[PDB]
């Protein structure tokens, strides 16, 4: 017979305290960063923990995309970890499902992410499962042709939000060059797609500059000895359609939209690069949420709108920051007169509660990004990837010594450049054009 | 051959002769049967298509 | 019996050539190569090795089929000129049938089945 | 290719195999068949 | 073979020993105030955020015919303005600690919470404490919500998981209180009124009924001062009328039954298949514990699901027979659902039900030690990966107060893992599942559902 | 069509008139048929025979005689019957040597 | 209300070969019984008319 | 290829050489393929000096 | 998923409608034919004794 | 019925567009040659065992009904 003793009672004499506690560390951990003789930078950070997670940022993305190359990184979120030159797909199967451990590939609008989390034991099996299903992955032609059937169906569904279209159309309004691609694109671009064609895009994106290794809980000298056998990587950087802020209006229309939808965007000045230009938008961000669901079942009415979701995004040397708003259809000019009204209470002034409450939110959304260990790998890899280094320190610094003053002179500062604007729905009652883009000038 | 001399076989009298050949028809039957259609043809399978 | 066995390895690639030899001139004069001789219906890991390869070499498989079984019905020969362009030792099928033995290999030696089944028409 | 091929090719290891448990219970039905003959037939102290 | 991409990983499942893990996990102090209320605290070294709430000993199993539907009325009107705070104070004053508050209501758990952040524990202490205590209840709002809540009873605003369920509930513990839904009647809440609200506030919510659990960046000392402030005007319980009476004096009964709700031009055919399972104190729990991880879990957006090592996922997603399904282990205070879940279709249900059952009993005859192993470290892996995230630490914190009586380390429930091996699975298999009656639930195209006697037939094998 | 309205006439269609067959098969693939056209002529002639066989000793080789002699065309039937059974396994036979030259027992 | 014993469950009705030979001596003394009882009522109703009878009343 | 037109006129054939075999053999070899002691009646107490079956 | 995109519900309290939002834990079945035992009533049936 | 993916053009002519049985006559005595060419290897083998050891087998039937002869 089994164990009959019952879960309320304590465990008898064979329930040992045998492994003793282990002394905490004196200070918080600091983020380690080094480059291998390959080119590949290590970045790592240990925490307490006992999940490990391993991640490689690898730049490409919908930026790195060509015409005859259009939707690979949709294809490739659902390619990855399978078949390669040293394992089959049962046994990577088999190998991540023995030591509990899980497999993500993430695709950016600047780069793709793929990432193995497992407890704190087994981070050398991570590792080696990671890199060999990124470095000597097959791409095998019946494994892709099986494949885009369930990616056409994960681009549909995830193109039935219309905030997912509006956020497309408004990246390719907003920019023009590599950030203008169009991530999730319509399910039949990648109806004539190969195996082929995911070779050729991987073999574009990859090189030994445009990779990093980030890892959260792990030992950074023990990550590198053990890595760099691993991640010995050749090839050459194809070059990358950097891209410029333009600004523009366009339209969407959609026949069976209950709602109608209207976004408005500026340029954050800096990008990623730049921690102060990052805060203030992340701040103006805050500053534009005005129902933000902190409460359970709880009702703000608003005279006209029925959903406000902005955003700031933050790429490599420019930035989107911006609000996207819904509305009746019968009320989309009153969309558009309150967004705009919103903007330019912004730019009169932050009122000092206002000010404090949005320090507060932006702080509290970098805090709990970071909380967990893959999100926490994830924000180190991005940051290593995009700028060099690792600034939550910084981020956290920059929030808080922001003044109301410097808030108010960021918003003036926006106001003036040319703004995106982008509409969704059954279009039939709109403002024209041109003085769409006349009440911040 | 081995089936229609097992056929001929059975229409004579028995005969130290006819028993020994019977007994080597029979032999070969179940030698065919059981270690040429397997075997034999196993090798025919690894030299055409291995 | 290792040292008899090694003396028996080139007098199995004796065999096996001369076998492949009468064998592809029987083949050649159907045009019919040795990768056409495997029958889904007969063999599962035939069927879904089949069904890994690229359309257009299912289209000539089956027209090479389809050549074969009408010069059976008609008692004839391929003409001596498309004759002489017949190589029946081309392989499309091999790699493909080899990593799906491999497979269902590996598979068993952890106790998992085949992911695909025979094949039922009714 | 259900048999000897089967074994040829390497699919039938010790794993795919049955159980002592599983030959133990398909074993069991050893008893119930000569139950039965001796129920139809019934030579009572028949043996020897 | 690649010499360094080929080391440390294979895939034969082996027993891994999670003991070098114990090392550094946090300890959790307890604190029993006079009131009777648990303060409980696991202090994170290095936590910049924090998980705080009152986990409650109460639910919908505890209400009555007449005012069932009267916890699930409290979270829609708790947040609406206490007697301290108005609606926008409170919305102020929340927005600026940059957090959330939240709720869950069960049947026989209900928690409240705050994710804050570090600097701000006392005045999320404060505010909870505040909407516990001090709640206006006001008529108007009560009316404001009795009509959002009736519009969406008319509509049938429901999932339909979350309606399976809820028929398998009903149909599995009829004439007991753990059959009646979480969200109540339509006429309970059509006749709803702030008295109700009051009394089941003022019978249920004592202080042995109340946990405070935080998580993360929290010292014990200065929350247990701050709860003794706050919560420490909580009235105390009777003896006549604690958990244990309640649960003595309404037992809960299982009943082997079949339910089907039937549309006329639906899509889906969603179904459960639940047997009688185990409570939260039985020691068989663990073992049920591994063979849910066993069973394991599928959906079709997954491309790697015929490599699994679960045979009822491999069946499952080889031949296509389900959309996505999930094997649960329900447990209550005395007793518990055992089963598998899924989502199909009408030409694939009869299917899935076989596969489903098939997979059931074979856990009694054959298990082998291979797969014991993997859901043993798959088991083990999921519990590492809840002590990642505060709120899980915190869940499981109030949770193991309330329903165990103290909290298990994590030593003892390594241990009492490690502990489960093939002949455990056997042995509990066939005590739970074999030849047993079960509680049968559809929604949707369900004219190809078996029949109960279907189910009935397939809980034993004749050829054994 | 005429055959899609009575199951008996869609059956008969499916199996008899419209079954797809390979075109290459040559002489040795009318074993089949002959040894069902063999039984039937086996069946006939004995059903006809027992007409006027008595199943009795001391009748017996009496009523076969009866029946060689003096039934009308009753020579023909036994004769036939007695020669059907040579046929019969000669053809069932040759079935069974076909079966065993091609392989054709194998899986499916 | 009444309800089959779960010891006796466990033993002669769990597993088919063993629910099986029970099933089969079961069927051997009910037909003895039957037997017993047609007999015992058919010699005692008709008894002095069958042949043993005569036979042990001309003993 | 259709069966009922392409191997209907096949099978006929191969009936019409079994039915001349067959009508050779009722006809002008009947007692070939049997045993000239099968015509004698049957004789529990004396027995034939060569027993064979049918071919 | 949702149950109106799914099921397809009409809308109105139904009989049909108001089981399906708040199913009863009284279940009455008919009782005309067979009387039932008092729920979660346990043990092997004696079913199989007769 | 399946679906066979196939690229092709097929002409057929009518029967009564053509000739019945006229070259049967020319084509007889190839496809006795023929088909006496493809199974000559077989027949040949099947003769020789099955008239060899019967030979064989009346021979030593004839050797030892002598042996016994007065
Ligand atoms: C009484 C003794 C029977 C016995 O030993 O059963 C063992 C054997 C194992 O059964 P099991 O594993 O306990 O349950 C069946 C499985 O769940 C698998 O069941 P399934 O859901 O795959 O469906 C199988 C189904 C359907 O099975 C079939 O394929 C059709 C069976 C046709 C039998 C009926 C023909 C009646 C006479 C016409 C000739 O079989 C039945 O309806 C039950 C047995 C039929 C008798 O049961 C049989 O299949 C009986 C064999 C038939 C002889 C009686
Ligand atoms: C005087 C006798 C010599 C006749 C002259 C032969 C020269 C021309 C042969 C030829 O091509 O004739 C065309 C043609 C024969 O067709 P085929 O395409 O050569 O295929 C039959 C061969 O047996 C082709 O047979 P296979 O290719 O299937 O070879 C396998 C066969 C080997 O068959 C043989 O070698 C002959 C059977 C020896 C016993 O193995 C067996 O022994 C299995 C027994 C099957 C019985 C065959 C009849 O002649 C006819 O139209 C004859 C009609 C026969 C109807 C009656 C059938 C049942 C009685
Ligand atoms: C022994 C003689 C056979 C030697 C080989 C030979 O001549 O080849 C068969 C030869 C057909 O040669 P082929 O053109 O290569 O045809 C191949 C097909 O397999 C043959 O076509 P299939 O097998 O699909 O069936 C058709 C076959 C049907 O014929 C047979 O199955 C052969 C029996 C024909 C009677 C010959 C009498 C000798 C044996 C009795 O041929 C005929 O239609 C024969 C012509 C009809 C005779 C006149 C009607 C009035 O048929 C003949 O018997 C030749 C016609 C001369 C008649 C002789 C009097
Ligand atoms: C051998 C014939 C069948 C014997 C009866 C039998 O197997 O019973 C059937 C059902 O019985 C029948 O349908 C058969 C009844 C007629 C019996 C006739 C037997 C003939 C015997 C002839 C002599 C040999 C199933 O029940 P078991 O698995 O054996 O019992 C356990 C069942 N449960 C786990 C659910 C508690
Ligand atoms: C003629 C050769 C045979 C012979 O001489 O028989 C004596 C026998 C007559 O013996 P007698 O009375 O001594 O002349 O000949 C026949 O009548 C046999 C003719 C048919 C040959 C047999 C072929 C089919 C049977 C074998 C297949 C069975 C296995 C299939 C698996
Ligand atoms: C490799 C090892 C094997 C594992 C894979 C195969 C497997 O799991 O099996 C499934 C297998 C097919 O699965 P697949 O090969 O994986 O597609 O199914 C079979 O085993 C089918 C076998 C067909 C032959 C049945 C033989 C019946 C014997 C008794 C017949 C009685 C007489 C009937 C007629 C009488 C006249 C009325
Ligand atoms: C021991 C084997 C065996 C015996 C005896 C046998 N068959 Fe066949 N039969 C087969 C096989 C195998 C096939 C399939 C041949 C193929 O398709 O290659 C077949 C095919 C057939 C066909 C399709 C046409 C053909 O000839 O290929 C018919 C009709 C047929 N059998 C009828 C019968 C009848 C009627 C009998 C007896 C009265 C019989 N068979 C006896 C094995 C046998
Ligand atoms: C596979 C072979 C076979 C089949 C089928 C068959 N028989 Fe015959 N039957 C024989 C043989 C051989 C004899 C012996 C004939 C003889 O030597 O006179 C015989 C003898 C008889 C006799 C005795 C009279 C006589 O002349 O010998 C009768 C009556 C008879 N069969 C009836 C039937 C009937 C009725 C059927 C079918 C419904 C049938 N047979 C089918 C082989 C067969
Ligand atoms: C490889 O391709 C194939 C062949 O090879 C070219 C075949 O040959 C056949 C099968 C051939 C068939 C079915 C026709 C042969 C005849 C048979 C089996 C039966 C013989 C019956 C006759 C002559 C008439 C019987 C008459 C009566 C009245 C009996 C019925 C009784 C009643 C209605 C009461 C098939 C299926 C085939 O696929
Ligand atoms: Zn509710």
């Amino acid at each position: 017979g089994g164990g009959r003793v019952e879960v309320p009672l304590s465990e008898k004499l064979p329930a040992v305290t045998e492994p003793p506690r282990t002394s905490t560390p004196a200070t918080k951990p600091i983020v380690q960063t080094s480059s291998l003789r390959s080119g590949v930078k290590v970045a790592s950070i240990n925490t307490v923990s006992p999940i490990s997670s391993l991640v490689l940022f690898v730049e490409g993305g919908a930026a790195a995309e060509t015409p005859a190359t259009a939707g690979a990184s949709k294809v490739l979120e659902v390619a990855a970890f399978k078949a390669t030159a040293n394992r089959s797909t049962f046994r990577l199967t088999r190998e991540l499902e023995k030591i509990g451990a899980t497999s993500f590939a993430r695709a950016g609008r600047d780069h793709v992410a793929f990432g193995v989390d497992a407890t704190r034991l087994n981070q050398l099996e991570a590792l080696e499962i990671l890199a060999d299903a990124v470095v000597n992955a097959r791409y095998t032609y019946w494994e892709v042709r099986d494949s885009l059937d369930a990616v056409k169906e994960q681009l549909a569904a995830q193109l039935r939000n219309p905030l997912t279209a509006v956020n497309e159309v408004l990246h390719r309004t907003a920019f023009e060059g590599g950030l203008g691609h169009s991530l999730v694109v319509d399910p039949s671009v990648v109806d004539g797609f190969t195996n082929e064609t995911l070779k050729e895009y991987v073999h574009s994106i990859m090189a030994p500059s445009r990779v990093v290794l980030a890892a959260s809980g792990v030992d950074h000298a023990e990550l590198t000895a053990l890595a760099t056998p691993l991640l010995n990587l050749h090839g050459n950087a194809h070059p990358a359609p950097q891209s410029r802020y333009v600004g523009g209006a366009m339209n969407i229309i959609a026949p069976t939209s209950s709602l109608t939808y209207v976004g408005l965007a500026f340029e954050a000045k800096g990008g990623a690069g730049d921690i102060k230009s990052s805060a203030a938008a992340s701040v103006v961000k805050a500053l534009l949420d005005e129902a933000r669901p902190t409460m359970p079942y709880q009702r703000k009415e608003h005279e006209v709108f029925t959903s406000v979701n902005p955003f700031a995004f933050a790429y490599k040397g420019t930035g989107l920051v911006g609000v996207v708003a819904s509305g009746a259809p019968g009320k989309a000019g009153k969309v558009v007169d309150a967004l705009t009204a919103k903007v330019q209470s912004l730019a009169k002034g932050v009122t000092d509660v206002q000010l404090a409450t949005a320090k507060n939110m932006a702080l509290g959304e970098l805090r709990a990004s970071v909380a967990t260990a893959p999100g926490l790998a994830a924000a180190v890899g991005s940051s290593v990837l995009a700028t060099g280094k690792f600034s939550a320190n910084e981020v956290a610094a920059a929030l808080s010594g922001l003044t109301a003053a410097d808030v108010t002179s960021y918003v003036n500062a926006m106001i003036k450049t040319a703004p995106t604007f982008v509409t969704y729905g059954n279009l039939s009652s709109l403002p024209r054009v041109d003085s769409i883009a006349k009440r911040f000038a | 051959a081995d089936v229609l001399l097992l056929t001929w076989l059975g229409g004579n009298e028995i005969t130290p002769i006819t028993s020994f050949v019977g007994q080597c028809c029979t032999a070969y039957l179940f030698f065919y049967l059981l270690v040429c259609q397997p075997l034999v043809g196993y090798l025919e399978t690894q030299f055409a298509h291995g | 019996t290792s040292l008899l066995k090694q003396v028996a390895l080139p007098v199995f690639n004796s065999l096996a050539t001369t076998y492949r030899s009468v064998v592809g001139a029987k083949l050649a004069k159907y045009g019919l190569r040795f990768d056409d001789l495997q029958d889904p219906l007969k063999d599962e890991d035939v069927a879904e090795a089949l069904r890994r390869l690229p359309p257009d070499v299912v289209v000539a498989r089956n027209c090479r089929l389809r050549r074969a079984l009408d010069l059976s019905c008609k008692h004839e020969a391929l003409p001596k000129d498309l004759l002489e362009k017949q190589t029946p030792e081309l392989s499309y099928l091999q790699d493909v049938l080899n990593e799906v033995r491999a497979e269902r290999r590996e598979r068993a030696q952890l106790g998992a089945p085949a992911p695909y089944t025979r094949i039922y028409y009714d | 290719p259900i048999g000897v091929w089967s074994v040829f090719q390497g699919y039938v290891t010790p794993a795919r195999l049955p159980s002592i448990q599983t030959l133990t219970r398909v074993g069991a039905w050893g008893g119930v068949v000569v139950v039965g003959g001796l129920y139809m037939v019934q030579p009572w102290d028949w043996l020897a | 073979d690649a010499n360094p991409f080929l080391r440390f990983s294979n895939p034969r499942p082996s027993p891994i020993d999670h003991t070098p893990l114990l090392s550094t996990l946090p300890e959790t102090r307890i604190t029993t105030l006079p009131n009777g209320l648990r303060v409980a605290t696991e202090a994170i070294p290095f936590a910049e955020t924090t998980t705080l709430g009152i986990w409650i000993n109460s639910g919908s199993r505890f209400e009555t015919d007449a005012n069932n539907g009267v916890a699930h009325f409290l979270e829609h009107i708790l947040f609406k303005g206490t007697k301290n705070r108005s609606v926008k104070e409170l919305e102020v004053e929340v927005e600026n600690m940059g957090g959330q508050l939240n709720a869950y209501t069960g049947r026989e758990q209900t928690c409240y919470y705050a994710k804050v952040m570090g600097k701000d524990v006392g005045k999320a202490v404060n505010i909870l404490s505040d909407i516990l205590l001090n709640s206006n209840l006001d008529a108007r709002a009560i009316d404001k919500e009795r009509d959002v809540i009736l519009r969406e009873m008319e509509e049938v605003n429901k999932q339909t998981s979350e309606l399976v369920f809820d028929h398998l509930h009903a149909t599995a513990f009829q004439y007991s209180p753990l059959g009646r839904t979480i969200l109540g009647p339509v006429e309970n809440i059509k006749s709803i009124n702030r008295d109700q609200l009051v009394e089941y506030m003022k019978t249920h919510y004592r202080g042995p009924r109340m946990v405070l659990a935080a998580a993360g960046a929290v010292n014990h000392d200065e929350l247990v001062k701050l709860a003794s402030d706050a919560f420490g005007s909580v009235p105390d319980e009777d003896a006549a009328t604690s958990v244990r009476s309640l649960l003595v004096k309404e037992p809960s009964r299982f009943t082997g039954s079949y339910v089907h709700d039937r549309f006329p031009d639906a899509s889906e055919c969603c179904m459960a298949v639940a047997f009688k399972g185990a409570s939260w104190t039985d020691p068989d729990s663990i073992p049920l514990m591994v063979m849910q991880t066993m069973l394991g879990g599928w959906d079709k957006n997954s491309t790697v699901g015929k490599h699994s090592s679960s045979a009822l996922v491999q069946t499952v997603a080889t031949e296509g027979l389900a959309d996505a399904f999930m094997a649960f282990n329900t447990n209550y205070h005395d007793t518990g659902l055992f089963g598998v879940y899924g989502v199909t279709d009408r030409d694939r249900s009869e299917d899935f039900a076989y596969a489903i059952m098939s997979n059931l009993t074979r856990m009694c005859f054959e298990v082998r030690d291979a797969d014991v192993a993997r859901a043993k470290n798959q088991l083990k892996a999921s519990l590492m990966f809840f002590q990642d995230s505060t709120h899980h630490v915190a869940e499981s914190i109030g949770r193991e107060l309330l329903v165990y009586g103290r909290r298990i380390p994590k030593a003892e429930m390594f241990a009492r893992i490690d502990a489960v091996d093939a002949n455990a699975i056997r042995a509990v298999a066939d005590r739970f599942i074999y030849d047993q009656d079960m509680a049968v639930a559809s929604a949707g195209d369900v004219q190809f559902v078996p029949d109960y006697n279907w189910f009935r037939r397939r809980s034993y094998w004749l050829r054994y | 069509r005429m055959h899609n309205k009575i199951q008996l006439l869609s059956v008969l269609n499916t199996h008899l008139v419209a079954y797809p067959t390979p075109m290459n098969l040559n002489y040795s693939w009318n074993g089949g048929s002959l040894a069902g056209m063999m039984l039937a002529s086996q069946m006939l002639t004995g059903i006809l025979l027992a007409m006027h066989y008595v199943g009795h000793v001391d009748y017996a080789f009496a009523s076969v005689q009866h029946l060689m002699t003096d039934v009308p065309s009753g020579m023909i039937l036994r004769y036939a019957h007695a020669n059907g059974a040579s046929l019969f396994f000669i053809v069932v036979y040759l079935h069974v040597l076909r079966g065993m030259y091609y392989g054709s027992g194998a899986q499916p | 209300v009444m309800r089959l014993s779960e010891a006796l469950y466990q033993t002669f009705f769990k597993r088919s070969t063993v629910y099986i030979p029970m099933l089969l001596v079961g069927a051997y003394f009910s037909n003895e019984a039957i037997d017993y009882a047609v007999d015992k009522m058919w010699t005692t109703r008709n008894k002095g008319k069958l042949f043993s009878d005569i036979i042990a009343e001309r003993t | 290829i259709s069966f009922g037109s392409y191997f209907g006129a096949k099978d006929l054939v191969g009936a019409l050489f079994l039915a001349l075999v067959f009508s050779i053999l009722v006809f002008f070899y009947p007692d070939l393929l049997g045993h000239p002691d099968n015509l004698i009646p049957a004789n529990p107490y004396s027995t034939p000096q060569h027993i064979v079956p049918e071919w | 998923s949702d149950a109106v995109e799914v099921f397809k519900p009409e809308t109105g309290l139904t009989p049909t409608n108001r089981l399906s939002m708040a199913p009863t834990p009284y279940i009455k079945y008919d009782e005309h034919n067979h009387k039932r035992f008092p729920p979660g009533t346990e043990g092997r049936p004696f079913a199989y004794f007769v | 019925r399946q679906n066979i993916p196939l690229r092709e053009i097929l002409y057929q002519l009518s029967p009564y567009q053509q000739d019945v049985i006229r070259q049967t006559f020319t084509n007889a005595p190839k496809t006795f040659l023929r088909f006496f060419k493809e199974k000559g290897v077989g027949l040949a083998t099947f003769g020789v065992l099955f008239f060899g050891i019967k030979g064989y087998t009346e021979h030593e039937m004839h050797q030892e009904r002598l042996a016994e002869r007065y």
